[PDB]
């Protein structure tokens, strides 16, 4: 579909047998989800945003279903106020900005 | 890196 | 135009006689620009993002030219690593997400 920006662009994601809502964020190079129970190995990593840097855990080869669209990629888990779908993923689902 | 407000 | 997300969506903005580059951010409710010399009165305000809260100054009725498209609105000035064009503005220029 087509999302206008009068309200936040929130969408249903299915990650590791769990259902969540995430914001489609063109302003994010990466996808960062709040602490969820995800299986596999992960490494320590740090991402910056507007007030600072938070340490997250990177999980590679993670399968996600964004609004029914499947994609595989890097997913960062940490203390984010919201589940963010970033550029690494948006490209997989052929998402563009039009104006 | 990554959401404001 | 149409922006694919292989690279960050950066665009030329013209604000108060100055030329800048800004990121089109669907993940932002507001537009926050780095400290620039803007005339008028402003109030203290705070915005949160992924590492915390930063205090900014709100300027209302600010004219901006986003990729040649004029719009008027609220603009927040503060210590942001990047000039962000947020939802308040994206709607004015008829910007949508498609996939």
């Amino acid at each position: 579909p087509q999302i206008t920006l009068w309200q936040r662009p929130l969408v249903t994601i299915k990650i590791g047998g769990q259902l969540k809502e995430a914001l489609l964020d063109t302003g994010a190079d990466d996808t960062v989800l709040e602490e969820n129970s995800l299986p596999g190995r992960w490494k320590p990593k740090m991402i910056g945003g507007i007030g600072g840097f938070i340490k997250v855990r990177q999980y590679d080869q993670i399968l996600i279903e964004i609004c029914g669209h499947k994609a595989i990629g890097t997913v960062l888990v940490g203390p984010t106020p919201v589940n963010i779908i970033g550029r690494n993923l948006l490209t997989q689902i052929g998402c563009t900005l039009n104006f | 890196a990554a959401x404001v407000x």
